[PDB]
């Protein structure tokens, strides 16, 4: 799921210059960049089945906070419950 | 009288395999509304209720619920009057 996550955030947002796993980006890597962090995979019951965690970390030069804001928003009209397919596992 | 509610659970890595093997056992219950409580047919556990909770943990809890009766008999007996005689005078 992180290559469909990745690729999303990369396509459907241009302010980004990369999204990354978590050690990668070196110093010298420019902001603002995105990494993507998966969490547990937790039994939520019958109806839900197992409910995996993500995280989109997002980073920036430290000009404001406003700029941030922004990203989060933009970040969040991309990947909230638009179905994204992982091209990696077909799925 | 003895009561007994006796929850059942089906495990399976197929869930609808689940949902199958309930219905089916269910089904199964009623139409047979006992059950041989040993090969002698003697006794029997006549069905009360049965009753599914899907939502129920497969492992934990169980998803089939039911509730069988049975009715024993004190058991004593006694002497019987095989023979009875008697006389006529006046």
């Amino acid at each position: 799921m992180r290559a469909g996550i990745r690729k999303a955030l990369i396509d459907n947002i241009k302010e980004l210059k990369g999204c990354y796993e978590p050690n990668v980006p070196n110093k010298d890597t420019k902001k603002p960049y995105m990494v993507v962090v998966q969490g547990q995979d937790n039994d939520h019951g019958e109806t839900i089945g197992f409910e995996r965690s993500i995280e989109v970390w997002i980073y920036e030069g430290r000009t404001t906070f406003k700029k941030l804001d922004k990203l989060t928003k933009q970040v969040v009209e991309v990947l909230d419950m638009n179905t994204i397919v992982d091209e990696s596992e077909n799925e | 009288e003895i009561t007994k509610t006796m929850k059942c659970h089906v495990v399976s890595k197929n869930k609808d395999e689940i949902v199958k093997l309930l219905e089916t056992l269910e089904t199964s219950l009623i139409i047979d509304k006992r059950v041989r409580l040993r090969e002698d047919k003697n006794m029997y556990l006549t069905l009360v209720s049965v009753v599914e909770d899907r939502e129920s943990d497969m492992f934990t809890t169980g998803q089939l619920t039911a509730v069988f009766k049975m009715i024993g008999k004190i058991k004593r007996e006694g002497p019987t009057m095989d023979k009875i005689y008697g006389n006529g005078n006046l």
